[PDB]
């Protein structure tokens, strides 16, 4: 079974580079990215009239190459997914193909294929081009980016709401005050909506320059209100950046602790000991050959099941973080044990000599 | 693997070895007494942890319905398969679902409630070890969860 | 009393969703926000001449809907506020309506109603529209946003003052130096005030483009001074963002400690024990029936009052934070108790054997 | 509830049980002696804390004006009503002013200076419990502050 | 001496509000600020031709008020400075007036006075107006702002140098690449200096708009290089802001420790005990009346001097910060003392019983 | 040998100021920087037609001065490098000149020299001017800046990828939505590529102003999407700045520990003791004069080698950081030793009295 | 206050009480012996700290030049005036250079090497207390540094 | 310095003093026994550390190939030269490759396994001290690594 085993190792290597990349395997996915992003750029350059022809001729070849590459990749992935015990046989392959991103990949591939086939309403054939960024969306596994962003945003809700609220009030007030000063002299500030547009464009520091104050009172007001409100309009980015960095540091800290350890190792042992109750040579003796008192071995198995369940729980718990008050707890345990030891000395001295 | 009535009666006969008085419950006294008769020496806190894993009533006892559930289930549940597989993955840095025979041997005999040499020899014999010396532990987990 | 009790539970649910929202109840207030903000937008679009007619016709219906909604809400809130013991009866309702935000709500509602009634000087009727953002102001409970911002600003006063001071000096110097180089060649820099306007607009990185240096000496000076001063003009946002994030992290750690606990639980017990001195079956016996020696029961009550007062204090104290020097304090207590234990052994050995 | 002169005389007679010497003061000796005669066993540090709650002079004594103030006030003050209500709110996660009868029972008998079963039975009987089993503790606080 | 003592208390109040303000006293200096800054603004508005007349007439009255206010303030400060023992008598007043900011104040006052007197080369009389910001410079006590900024900048030198270096390289490269693409089509990019000006104005995100890329290759290059380099041009502000906030947090934690305490209290005691050696009633007895054995009292004084010097050192040391390894040190001391106690028990048991 | 020793001290001073500067020596390299940077500026000003002549005449003299300075510096450095034992003799000098930055310096010097000599295709002679920034590149020792930046970027990969991904999605969506609203009314938004250019220029807050929305729907969409996405486009700078500052604080912390100490001191001692086995007067006695039992001294040396190897290891380990769990470890050691001490008392009491 | 030769001889006679052997040095033995004869009880670590304050040679001794310098200087130096004034300022929160008589009394008798009542009574008598009860401690520092 | 066969035989004769039984290995028993015969008193943990530095098999022994390698190498390797030079640099704050004779003397006799006065005297004599009193320790390191 050397050839079958080498084939299984090759299957596992392909599955690992395709589904769970680490280290060097990334050089594959990066390539795929450079194949998709480039394509997208060309489609944008196809919207310009002066550059439409060249963009179309380049896009044809690029998309044919992309079709071939992604069809081959889908086939190789569906084949290599068989290495896991969950997906084996044609039923296991069908079960693997039932995942949402896999059927999305199939949909996108067959849609692009049928589109180019019908090419042989081309406006719709060009509008179907935007479906390609889904091949970068699939890179985000279970939406980790959205979950990280949502967690950090929810942890800092009060600060963000405060910043946005104060900034909105400052914007309204500054727009009104500049409008009052610029209305008759400057035609840029015809209405209050014009002043609000100027104020928002100024306060985010975009500064288009289509609307500017011309009077000196308006300029002094704008300078003061900009000094006041630009800091409020830039606060959320700083808050979120500091939050992200603090979260990274706090996660890098816990890595050094390595607290979970021992529980995972003990769980495998309790599981093996339970399993071996029903197949070990330790039970294949005349003594154990069950006919007269079956319950004895059943009772021994029941005890191993209870210990297995204790080990599974202790193992699941290890994942949970632990406080820095453990040192106080060890002193409490250590002091109590020692104080009880001096008592046991005291009682024995009082027993013998009295 | 529908639980049959004869299987239930054999569980009942084991349950009655613990609950010799016929009270329908197993406390730390009944559990620990049977265990020490076989030469085991659990602590009181270990007997409480064991009973607590299956005591839904929270009164420190195991009744027959709880006993039967534990015995019928063993490790076949999906929670057991996942957690055991997660324990192996602690020692799989590559993330490829493999662990070396020699690394399995080190962890089994040097951490936790260490396996004896003969225990760990039987464990490595039972895993269909590859010619390199690498063990696919996820199929090892399905054999213990079958 | 099942129906009265169900009615009281409904009252409490309404009061909780209206005054103390948590979890899902927010989906109500969000709606109110989307009802107010939208209205505001329309009023702004009513200032434009080309879009005035449509904005007015839309605003009429939107404001009628808003009137009905907020009148119903005021009525329901004033009714449901009766669940609390403080507000009960018509006197309790009047006491509830005496809060400042409640009378502000009444004022805004009746003002909008009377305005639309008089609509049936419309410039003033349109200028009264800005009173609607108070219904978002009321969402800030006791001005928590202003207090948080003020606390964090006051904690960092020195850094902010330093940044503003150095930035102001750099601005003055750069404006003067660019003015000297651009005066004769560029008509944008006619006076020193023009140069100061250019300098502020450049240093906050707004960059309108109405004034730019044309000579190469002015451009080199502007590049150098921008490199120098743009960092100073952006410092307050970063300082305040890092301060907010550090405050949030330092608040999360305090929650994990859960130090206050035990004191709140003991306070209820001392209060119940004191209260029950005057109604417990424990005192309804022939023995306690007070006629011959009343002081005995009074003395017992006086002791329970003193213990209640000790428990109330310990309870109030729990709110105060605690230092990380407690571990040293427990070692000091533990060592002292053990050292005293070895002394008590030593004295007894020296007593018996000598 | 104006404090009357006969009520003052009854407080004076209780005060004189502590201050049997007629010195006009209660120290830890007088307070702790009366308490232990009834079978209580406070520590010295507990007797100091109790006296310190009402000793404005800071000299470790209670005089009659301080004693009378404490006895006239009991728990009727607004500080007491607020702090007791804040203590219940520690155990009200919903924020709706309710606590379960079973949750009140757990906290009263398992934390702090635990209530006996009979004490906690009288406490749950005295609160007008709803049919669900939920207690409105803010009206419970007003009954103890009335 | 009640009136002299009340007068001294008034002197001390004035000196405290003028030189060492805290709490409410700031409302004075703020006023002075609003008096100076306003003046400065008017002088700027005097540089505009259309607003020169009004600015001059307003500035005359404002500067007369300012002259009177600051002359009165100088007199009151020089008088109230007498409360301290260092400055007393006319010699002490002269010593107080020798400080650099005091003579700067005198110079500025007399210069403005003589300028307005000569007003009764007015270009120089208007150019002397910029000397007024020194009255805000004097508010920075011993240049605390410059020292704080320098400390924090020096602590982060490597990061700032890295950011500036990478940003400079990216700027040079992007300017060259955009210049190559825009030279023939766009007249904005006539030379490489033009491209460097465009690149710096783009990369700090000032965006004047006087120079923009017109070709699509230049636009793609500009977008990519902006995405790459804008983060580098904004790094110093974030670095310095996070550094300032971390410094503030680390200074807030030290205040909570309150470690210095006991040493300051003991120093006053050792100083009093030493001083009282030469005047206490304890030494005015027949016994101490020095004639037969003078050295005995001298030896007693020599011991008090040595103890005073120990207390002064321990007092100066308290200012120095302490590490978190003290807990290990107390365990080492506690364990060693206890281990020595068990040895002393062991030796006595072995002595008596053997 | 006093003169040779003074000469060696001068050599070491020159080598220290040139290769390993610290403190005041920096005032040298700063000068070199001001000599190079200035030159670069002039070359840029040589690209302008109006300022070409003056720039050339200034650059000639500046580059001659630079040639002389850097040739002298190369000679002095190659000479002073002889102070180290590694480089001594002409072979040692050749070995010193084999380092990459040294041969780069030689290349740059000889290239500029030969260029100016051939000056006596001048376009290439002017294009060789950009080789001068390598003399600032050489200041970065082994690329510490790149390594620091790469470390901090790699530590925060997830946050940066999340920010860039969400920002890209928001950019695409906002560009599409504004394009749909502005297509027919505004000629700035002719195609979707135009809208993408506007969107990127807006979202980084560069704000050129060449493209702006003219309709009010486009303006409302732009305001909302700017509020949403500007924070995402500014996140990486804040993340990296907070990361850098936290790294600086965490490095400044470990400096206070001074844990490595004792190991370095012991290593020198074990090395000296091993070395002295073969030359100490302790072994130059009739007793040690080796002829009858050589192995005894060899065995003594073998023991010193083993101890030297233990000391070298303990010394190398000190560089590695240590956890904060040491306090738990000392309590474990302290408790165990004390618990064993009470056992030894208990056994002796039970031995004598029983 | 030029140090005169008779003042030097009186310092020499005190120095010789410590150094009775004529060795020209004061160690912890000589210093501590004279101190305990007067009924003081310094520890060894306190005797080492005292000698270390004036021992420039670092060999654990005081010689006559070091002794004479300490005796001539007392507290008159500017370092002493500044540090003593800094110690008072620890207890001056207002920053106005004042401290209450009652606050001075609390700090002197409750912190550190507490002053006795009679010591602290003499100290408050010696400060020219104002009618309010506030002490200007900076003129108190100059009287001890004069 | 090619290792010759006579040099190998002299190492073998030293190795056989430890391994007197001819088993080809040195354990803590053999190593510590020879050491204590010379009047040394290593601890068990010090004997384990010493053997562990050269025990590649990890079985707690030194065999002759490991012994010969250690003896042939001494301190001549580049790792030894670098680490010894790094140890001196700990005490070179200037970074100029110099250390004062008096500073070397303080570190050698006051830290670690302190040198005796005579040991440190021989060490300072052996370094070619400059007239100032400064030691170039990098040439001191090459003399010990030659
Ligand atoms: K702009
Ligand atoms: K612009
Ligand atoms: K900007
Ligand atoms: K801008």
């Amino acid at each position: 079974s050397a050839a079958h085993k080498r084939y299984r190792r090759l299957q596992n290597w392909v599955y690992n580079v395709l589904e769970r990349p680490r280290g060097w395997a990334f050089v594959y996915h990066v390539f795929i990215f450079l194949l998709v992003f480039s394509c997208l750029v060309l489609s944008v350059l196809s919207t310009i009239q002066e550059h439409q022809e060249l963009a179309n001729e380049c896009l044809l070849i690029l998309e044919f190459v992309m079709i071939v590459v992604f069809g081959l990749e889908y086939i190789v992935r569906v084949w290599s997914a068989g290495c896991c015990c969950r997906y084996r046989g044609w039923q296991g392959r069908f079960r693997f193909a039932r995942k949402p991103f896999c059927v999305i990949d199939f949909i996108v591939f067959v849609a692009s294929v049928a589109v180019i086939a019908a090419g042989t309403a081309t406006s719709a054939l060009r509008s179907m081009r935007f479906l390609q960024i889904l091949r970068m969306v699939r890179m985000d596994r279970r939406g980790g980016t959205w979950k990280l962003l949502g967690s950090v945003v929810y942890a800092h809700s009060k600060e963000l709401i405060t910043a946005w609220y104060i900034g909105f009030l400052v914007l309204i007030f500054a727009s009104f005050l500049v409008y009052l000063a610029e209305k008759d002299a400057n035609s840029d500030f015809s209405s209050y909506a014009d002043s609000l547009w100027w104020g928002t464009i100024t306060l985010t520091t975009i500064g288009y320059g289509d609307k500017t104050p011309h009077t000196w009172l308006g300029r002094v007001l704008a300078a003061g209100f900009a000094l006041l409100g630009i800091s409020f309009f830039a606060l959320p980015a700083g808050i979120l950046g500091s939050g992200f960095a603090l979260k990274v540091q706090e996660q890098h800290r816990q890595k050094h602790f390595e607290k979970r350890r021992m529980p995972a190792a003990n769980l495998i042992q309790a599981a093996w000991r339970l399993y071996s109750t029903d197949m070990s040579r330790a039970y294949l003796t005349a003594t154990w050959y069950d006919d007269i008192m079956p319950a004895v071995k059943t009772v021994i198995r029941s005890i191993r099941i209870l210990k297995f369940l204790v080990a599974k729980r202790k193992f699941k718990e290890t994942l949970r973080p632990y406080d820095v008050k453990d040192v106080i707890e060890q002193y409490s345990a250590g002091h109590l044990d020692m104080l009880g030891r001096i008592k046991s000395l005291q009682t024995r001295v009082d027993q013998i000599v009295g | 693997d529908q639980l049959t009535e004869e299987q239930i009666a054999e569980f009942k006969e084991a349950f009655s070895l613990f609950d010799k008085d016929g009270d329908g419950t197993i406390t730390t006294k009944e559990l620990g007494t049977v265990m020490r008769s076989l030469g085991q020496n659990p602590t009181e806190a270990e007997l409480q942890d064991m009973i607590n894993e299956v005591d839904a009533d929270g009164n420190g006892t195991i009744d027959f319905p709880e006993f039967l559930t534990m015995m019928a289930r063993k490790m076949k549940d999906t929670d057991s398969e996942e957690e055991i597989r997660e324990a192996f993955r602690v020692f799989d840095k590559d993330g490829n679902g493999y662990i070396s025979a020699a690394e399995l041997r080190h962890v089994m005999t040097n951490l936790g409630e260490k396996l004896t040499d003969e225990e760990v020899d039987e464990m490595i014999r039972e895993a269909d070890i590859d010619g390199d010396g690498q063990v696919n532990y996820e199929e090892f987990v399905q054999m213990m969860t079958a």
